């Protein structure tokens, strides 16, 4: 797996693989590691398989309850909490959990909060969760700033799961990318790494290692 | 010891070794040079078990060494490298193997080209652009792969090496107090004094 | 842990009419990490070819091996070894190892060059011949290749037929597998000419 | 231990050694392992001894509270209450028992409870580790209805035996016998059952 | 020690067309090296147009579709006769085996339908209830022989359209009943022959807007 | 798997299935289990393939040195001692479990060898993972005085009971008859009872499916004169 | 969570023409002691059916108590206890098969295999296996533990499959499982010549067979049998 | 977490905590601040096991402002440290224990005194004049034997910690990317920004 | 395994039952136990099949080669060999071995080697699995000098017993009579003993 979520003038980028494994065995090339809480908050799944998709779901559902009691959206700081909260109730217990929760509020802007199964609740700016995160991490690091155009924030995410796709084993299959604006998230696409790997390949110059 | 980095460019073969030696819970030195020069145009970086490292390094240095001088010739990196990987090969199922994983960079001034040869101590060989032993490829080998290229220059090989670097220095828990830089080319082997 | 799946990959030899192909993925790996995507698994000893899955410090030493063996008996016989012979010889010299084994799959694949009989044939790491007439998997993803083989195959196929039904069988194979891919090589061998090619697939 | 029931024609007879041991150490040489749970309902106790006391201990009060209410209880009864016990409380227990008792009605009844906790119905039984080595003793020289002499004779050659063989097993062979005349108490010593 | 779990062998395969669902499974029980039946259904008709298998532990396996029965059946009660759609069918699976996450039913589900536009549904489970909508699934023992040749056969992976040589995709066209239905004899014939837990009988449940249809094939008995 | 052997009126005759298994996956459909040690003396093998193939080569090799030193034919017991003395000598760790059944000067024998080197003789024995399939069917239906027909199928029916009720065990039974006074008959596929049936479908691709990179010849020839 | 301790061998069975035949030793072993020589491991509830049970005997008299209770709790308000609301082989299968899977959820299963053998009220035969993971499955020939091994290929090649039954009748049935029943007293070394044997028929009834034995032994061609190889004598 | 340091000075406590957060082979953040203000005139800093830290920490912190609401008054360091003692005493016995070590630096309003408290995870509270929790007393701890004085001034107490955070940079195999430095004293609490 | 030898007025007889077990699966229902590692001694084979065979083979070697250069050995002798081999190879070997030999100046003699690879000579041994459940009745119905006959139903009703209830015993009661007339070799069916 890798999942990363980097904030930025625009609002957030969050790109993810689609890759699942049992031991060598790739049993999916189609998962979907972007959960959309609601309209306005993204999660993101690492670890565990259920156990990212039940609790994130069941998330929304505390995040929905939450805005009808308030009448007022959910802070992405409250909404992560929750989060954080339950799985440190069931800590020990075994449960498998590594997820970005990515939102935009007025409040707080564009924010992304790292939530654990450890019971670990981190804000920050860049984040990359997974066995390929260190792939990542290399590309997101060297080309990171503030002020990065929409166009080029969702190349750049793109191109770092990329990157992890082509060396972790345990990553690849398709690339998600989503982009967090305060309005809600936008969908960017679904995008195969074979397919992408020789585009990125030709146009960028990249790989010069790999013969295509 | 920790991060050994190594990257073929056009004309050079450059290898980048941590500085750190730590043993426990303190850092013991942070000037230790993890490479033997085996010949005057191959040179080999090595990072592995406390004291296997240096033994096998030097037990490999003093066998060239000993090869140049009956056959008053420079053995090629090839076949230097594939004396080392059998050294490893039998090492492995001996009663207590060397763990030691190396890199070997060399000019072969035959073909005129610079080699890297990246062996680790089960005796796994392969030849590269750019490799790394531990935990080091995965920060690095995504930065090389977007950025390399066959025709780079050393000083542009020493530019995508500092970024290779500066990221370690970002990510990597472990402190390994910097690296020493060689450059291994037609002219011999020379070290980066400055980096 | 498991010395057969440390570096990862797969080899996959099929018979054809008056053909054998044999094939093998491209990848070397240290579990997670990818390493190498040119580390090729499949030799050849003259006509008879070899491919070799499993640790890759055994895949090299036993290649360096059996080229030493096959060109002292190629001086001593005054000919090139026969596949037959070849198996004979793998087999032999895996289970003189048998309890310190090569952690390896070998795959023989060639054409007997005096009755022209295509011959393949497998083993496991300590030597048993598995000499199939259809055709040979091996490596991580060898139930993957199963899988494809059979319901892929069919007997007497021409040699371009026969290299497209091979190159599916491994490449949808190694899709499946995660220490598998990294490009792939596809060997069509005749009785006097041998056509290898290098397989576009997905990258990750 | 070495311990058996035998049904004979007027009713039945429990026999025992009297050996007690802590690994190789003998602890007690002059155990009582014949046990009274009622008047004429006995038993004999294997395995663990603080197991097989708080056992028969808990079936002795269930028989008196038994027969508080609805008289004399039988001797099946008396099996079902031990039975429940040691089937319900299998993981914890380390006993096997053997009661024996005296009915007008049913006259002399054995019933064995193993380890496990089920209930098996027999002429005779046998149990304890020195059980092992007469099993083709009592098999060959066990006959229904036998005399109170025959039967005394027949327990104490077999437990003889057992007492030679098991080091785990020995002292004096203490015998009960239940019928309808009442309960009479026999005890054997070494220099009578070992020229035997 | 007490093991609770146990390995019934056995193969399922899940395929989605266009305005048809079929599940199919063998129809051998194993345990170890020994055949339990030759003929015991895996693949269940739950109500509502819903085809259901959770392979590998039958008794878990067993446990989960009646209990999955009985959801069906208290969703009629509770929510005035309403039709369970393949979706929600789904969602209320993944809440079954999460509720035994500590626990799990040592099974591979897979359910077949229609969604509520009609068209053809396949969702597949893990144990402790992870799942996704898919175009084709294999479960079971000899799911690492199936998969990959239905990536090739179903989906069209790694081919190209000749004369244009890896530039242009072989075309991504739909499969009627009749090509999946062989896709999957192919598929369990193949599995048979290469697999020891598999054969003995195919069972196929297709699945269209007219109901539930069975087909049976004998597969090989050793 | 599943082997056999059945005394008869005037010799012996072993049979095996012919599966192979790596765990659950089948490696071979047609594997030939039934071994030669010396042209009168057969063997079936269970257990470690490779030992099983390997042991009955060393001992058949020695059989041979040792019938041309001597100027005899090779005895059946010969072979079980040679057997049973290395086996031993390795503890269990050779996993060969053998049939041996042959005829010799002395007569037609039969006898079973595990692989820690204990031996038994009998009239009828089986071994293997469908060894108690096939037992009971030898239970069923033995009896003394076979005929030559009788013990081919009685010993086939045995495997065959094997090949459907073991998973271990399947595809085609093969026999051979080693009767007195004439040479042993190796049936290789005796019986065919698991034929794979016709696919639905033919999966032959069209021309230029898959794409390729790179083309070139591999010089397989040596290197040329001139 | 246990171990078994006086345990029972094989229970063997299969369908025929008109109804299910079912036959178990009468043995109870204590490890490899061969303990209790007259334990019933075959019990009828009602007159349409027999459960056999293998494993542990403390559970299986545990369970023969829950069968018992079950006929009397089945009587209660109930007029048609003797005829149309009598136990049916699948409701009494159907209830140890809730228990098995119960217990063994709780880890602390009822160590046995059963086989719930009978017919039905429309005449059609009922046999089908649970045991203590609570695994069940139906078959024309069904058997436990070593009869699974040895009994099945020998039933197996009576009834086949399900086209057999019909075929089948109850003489070439009992005669089947009769001769299984010997192979299994060669080839067990926790089995015993006597057994029990019961046939569930749709128009005879249930008849309940006791002290079967197990005869037309072979064994003369062992005094030929001498030494380990290379011994004459 | 990792380093976490306190000292107590003539008018102050100063508390100095790792930026870094690593979990694993990655270091996540940089700029992590392991403190919580109990009370404006109590700082509470902690390293221990991920999750329970930060969770033991907001718990405390959430009584003590209770209590300060509910008496309308700011309880004293020395009872603070108490409270969180006892709370820690009664966790070492619980089915699930707080992995939790944390210092807890307080400046008495009432008797004008700086006050330094050092508790780990089992319960064992001491009064220090400077104090440290894991590895980081091993060696700072002999920089500050030698140097440190009762009656040192708040800027003189930095200067102190700077030498203990180069020993810990130094020597030191992990890569705990600087510290937050926070004073307390009868103003309040404060952050050193430039450290 | 239920394995014995008897010394008796003219010689000595040796008697085993014929079942060979893996785990609960009887490997073999016919074999022979009673082993022959000289014309007159005989050996009864318990513990490791193959330990047990390569031993004896062992043995016969050794005897073949005393009788080559020193004559007819005695059984003291034989005994001596088993006892050298299961000694010095104990941490090796899982064996018990019953030595039974005639000689016409001794007569018949029975040696036991237990696991340890001790020696003790007695009047008559038991072992195997089997033995335990028969040393009560052997010990009550031996006798010194008995005839041909009474030696024969002595060893029928111990080996009876044993194979009735030990489970890794049965089928056959094969049996060796070493005298002075020569050697005599006896089987007994279950339709014979089991009916004792
Ligand atoms: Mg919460
Ligand atoms: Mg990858
Ligand atoms: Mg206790
Ligand atoms: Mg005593
Ligand atoms: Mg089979
Ligand atoms: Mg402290």
């Amino acid at each position: 797996t890798t999942t990363l979520a980097f904030r930025f003038q625009g609002g957030i980028i969050v790109a993810v693989d689609s890759r699942a494994t049992a031991g060598n065995w790739v049993a999916s090339q189609t998962v979907k590691k972007v959960i959309e809480i609601n309209p306005f908050l993204l999660g993101t799944m690492a670890g565990g398989v259920a156990d990212c998709q039940f609790w994130e779901t069941w998330l929304g559902s505390q995040c929905r309850l939450h805005e009808l009691r308030e009448k007022e959206r959910i802070s992405v700081a409250a909404a992560s909490k929750i989060l954080s909260n339950l799985v440190y109730q069931y800590k020990g217990a075994g449960l498998s959990m590594g997820t970005m929760i990515c939102g935009y509020t007025r409040k707080e802007g564009p924010t992304i909060y790292y939530v654990d199964s450890d019971g670990t609740r981190l804000k920050g700016d860049i984040f990359c969760v997974g066995s390929g995160q260190t792939f990542a991490y290399g590309v997101l690091d060297s080309n990171y700033k503030w002020d990065l155009s929409v166009e080029d924030a969702l190349y750049l995410g793109k191109r770092s799961i990329l990157a992890a796709a082509h060396r972790d084993a345990y990553s690849g299959g398709s690339v998600n990318l989503y982009h967090v604006t305060e309005d809600g998230w936008i969908y960017h696409g679904n995008h195969d790494v074979g397919e992408l790997f020789w585009k990125v390949k030709e146009e960028e110059g990249s790989f010069n290692n790999v013969i295509g | 010891m920790d991060i050994i980095l190594g990257i073929r460019v056009q004309d050079s073969v450059i290898l980048a070794s941590s500085k750190a030696v730590t043993r426990g819970i303190s850092v013991l030195k942070d000037s230790d040079d993890k490479t033997r020069q085996l010949s005057p145009h191959t040179l080999m970086s090595f990072a592995g078990e406390a004291g296997d490292t240096v033994q096998f390094a030097e037990y490999i240095q003093a066998n060239i060494q000993l090869y140049s001088i009956r056959e008053d010739y420079e053995l090629s990196p090839q076949a230097v490298s594939s004396f080392v990987r059998q050294e490893l090969a039998k090492s492995i199922r001996s009663r207590r193997p060397y763990q030691v994983n190396v890199l070997i960079g060399g000019y072969d001034k035959k073909k005129n080209k610079p080699e890297l040869y990246q062996i680790d101590y089960l005796g796994t060989k392969v030849e590269l652009p750019y490799g790394a032993h531990g935990y080091s490829g995965f920060y690095t080998f995504s930065l090389l792969d977007h950025h390399y290229r066959p025709d780079m220059t050393t000083e542009e090989g020493l530019d995508l090496l500092k970024l290779c670097v500066q990221e370690l220095e970002k990510r990597m828990p472990m402190d390994f107090k910097g690296v020493i830089v060689k450059i291994v080319d037609k002219d011999g082997i020379r070290q980066v004094d400055d980096f | 842990s498991d010395p057969s799946s440390i570096n990862g990959g797969i080899v996959v030899a099929m018979t054809g009419k008056d053909c054998v192909a044999i094939a093998c993925d491209l990848r070397l790996g240290s579990q997670s990490l990818g390493v190498s995507n040119k580390f090729e698994k499949i030799f050849h000893y003259g006509h008879v070819f070899l491919g070799i899955t499993g640790l890759a410090t055994d895949v090299t030493t036993l290649n360096e091996m059996f080229r030493y063996k096959t060109n002292l008996y190629k001086l001593k016989e005054e000919r090139a070894i026969e596949p037959e012979t070849f198996t004979q010889l793998v087999s032999s010299s895996l289970y003189e190892r048998r309890f310190g084994p090569y952690f390896v799959g070998p795959v023989v694949a060639g054409i007997n060059s005096k009755s022209g009989k295509p011959f393949i044939a497998g083993f496991d790491l300590i030597g048993c011949i598995d000499e199939a007439k259809d055709f040979i998997v091996s490596g991580t993803a060898s139930d993957q290749l199963f899988g494809m083989c059979e319901s892929l195959y069919e007997p007497n196929l021409e040699p371009e037929d026969l290299f497209e039904t091979i190159s599916q069988a491994l490449l949808n194979a190694a899709d499946r597998d995660a220490l598998s891919g990294w490009g792939a090589v596809v060997y069509i061998i005749k009785k006097d000419e041998v056509v290898k090619r290098y397989l576009k697939m997905r990258q990750d | 231990t070495s311990i058996m029931a035998v049904t004979f024609k007027d009713g039945v007879i429990l026999g025992a050694d009297s050996r007690t041991t802590t690994g190789a150490y003998i602890a007690n040489r002059v155990t009582d392992k014949l046990t009274r749970v009622h008047d004429k309902i006995w038993c004999c106790r294997s395995g663990s001894a603080a197991d097989t006391q708080a056992i028969a201990d808990i079936v002795q009060y269930h028989l008196e509270l038994y027969t508080s209410q609805y008289g004399t209880p039988s001797t099946e009864t008396a099996a079902s209450v031990f039975k429940e016990l040691c089937y319900e409380n299998k993981d914890n227990l380390t006993a096997g028992i053997i009661v024996a008792g005296y009915d007008d009605k049913n006259k002399g009844e054995v019933y064995t409870i193993p380890l496990g906790g089920s209930v098996h119905k027999l002429p005779y039984a046998i149990a304890g580790s020195g059980s092992t080595f007469i099993y083709g003793y009592c098999d060959k020289n066990f006959r229904e209805n036998m005399s109170k002499e025959e039967t005394v004779d027949f327990i104490k050659h077999s437990l003889s035996q057992a007492i030679k063989w098991d080091g785990s097993s020995g002292g004096v062979i203490r015998m009960v016998v239940l019928t309808a005349a009442g309960v009479e108490r026999l005890i054997f010593y070494p220099d009578e059952y070992e020229q035997l | 020690q007490f093991n609770p779990y146990g390995d019934n062998g056995g193969t399922i395969l899940g395929i989605a067309g266009e305005d048809f669902a079929v599940l199919a499974g063998d129809t051998r029980n194993i345990t170890d090296y020994s055949i339990n039946s030759r003929y015991e259904p895996k693949v269940f008709d739950c109500g509502d147009n819903i085809v259901m298998s959770a392979n590998g532990f039958a008794a878990d396996g067993d446990a989960l579709v009646k209990r999955f029965k009985n959801s069906v059946k208290w969703y009629h009660f509770d929510h005035n006769d309403k039709k369970l759609s393949i979706n929600s069918a789904a969602r209320n699976i993944q809440h079954l085996l999460y509720g035994k996450r500590f626990f799990p039913y040592y099974v591979h589900t897979i359910i077949a339908g229609l969604d509520e536009d009609g068209k053809g549904a396949v969702y597949s489970f893990d144990p402790v209830g992870s799942y996704e909508r898919e175009q084709c699934r294999a479960g079971g023992a000899a799911a690492s022989l199936i998969m990959p040749f239905l990536d090739n056969q179903v989906n069209f992976k790694n081919q190209y359209e000749p004369g244009t040589n890896g530039k242009v995709k072989k075309p991504l066209k739909y499969l009627s009943v009749e090509e999946v239905i062989k896709l999957v004899r192919d598929s369990f014939t193949s599995a048979t022959e290469r697999h020891i837990q598999v054969g003995d009988g195919l069972e196929i449940l297709i699945v269209t807007k007219d109901g539930v249809r069975k087909e049976f094939y004998e597969l090989k008995r050793d | 798997t599943t082997i056999v052997g059945v005394k008869f009126n005037n010799g012996v005759v072993i049979a095996a299935d012919t599966r192979s298994t790596q765990g659950p996956i089948v490696a071979d459909k047609n594997c030939a289990k039934l071994h030669r040690i010396s042209p009168k003396i057969w063997c079936a093998g269970a257990g470690t393939a490779a030992d099983t193939e390997a042991v009955t080569q060393l001992i058949g090799s020695n059989i041979e040195l040792h019938s041309l030193y001597t100027s005899r034919e090779p005895r059946v017991v010969s072979a079980l001692q040679m057997l049973k003395q290395h086996l031993f000598k390795y503890q269990g760790h050779i996993g060969a479990y053998l049939i041996v059944a042959g005829v010799d000067p002395t007569g037609s024998h039969l006898f079973s060898i595990h692989a820690h080197g204990s031996t038994d003789v009998g009239y009828y024995l089986s071994l293997g993972s469908g060894s108690l399939a096939a037992m009971a069917v030898l239970e069923s239906h033995w009896k003394q005085d076979l005929t030559k027909e009788e013990a081919i199928k009685l010993a086939s029916d045995a495997i065959q009971a094997g090949i459907w009720n073991d998973l271990g065990s399947g595809s085609n039974v093969d026999v051979c008859v080693m009767e007195i006074g004439k040479d042993a008959e190796y049936l290789r596929n005796y019986l065919t009872p698991n034929v794979r049936e016709e696919k639905q479908k033919s999966y032959k691709f069209p021309r230029g499916t898959t794409a390729v990179l790179k083309e070139s010849i591999v010089n397989i020839c040596d290197i040329q004169e001139e | 969570t246990q171990q078994p301790i006086v345990t029972g061998t094989s229970v063997i069975s299969m369908k025929y023409d008109n109804g299910v035949i079912i036959a178990a030793d009468n043995l109870g072993s204590y490890g490899s002691l061969l303990r209790f020589n007259g334990v019933e491991r075959l019990i009828p509830v009602g007159d349409n059916t027999v459960v056999g049970i293998s494993g542990d005997i403390s559970d299986m008299q545990h369970i023969e108590r829950l069968l018992k209770d079950l006929v009397t709790e089945n009587a209660y308000d109930n007029p048609l206890a003797d005829a149309e609301e009598a136990l049916e082989p699948s409701y009494i299968f159907e209830y140890l098969a809730t228990v098995m899977y119960q217990r063994r959820s709780k880890m602390n299963p009822l160590w046995n295999a059963i086989i719930v053998a009978g017919v039905q009220s429309n005449g059609d035969q009922f046999l089908r296996y649970v045991n203590l993971l609570g695994v069940t499955y139906s078959s024309p020939t069904l058997a436990t533990g070593f009869g699974a091994h040895m009994a099945n290929p020998l039933l197996r090649k009576v009834v086949d499959r399900e086209s057999d039954i019909p075929k089948t009748t109850v003489q070439v049935a009992e005669e089947a499982i009769v001769n299984a029943m010997r192979v299994l007293y060669y080839r067990d070394a926790r089995s015993s010549r006597n057994f029990s044997l019961a046939i569930i028929d749709k128009n005879t009834g249930l008849t309940f067979k006791k002290n079967l034995q197990v005869e037309n032994m072979k064994w003369d061609f062992a005094k030929d049998i001498k030494g380990y190889g290379t011994q004459k004598i």
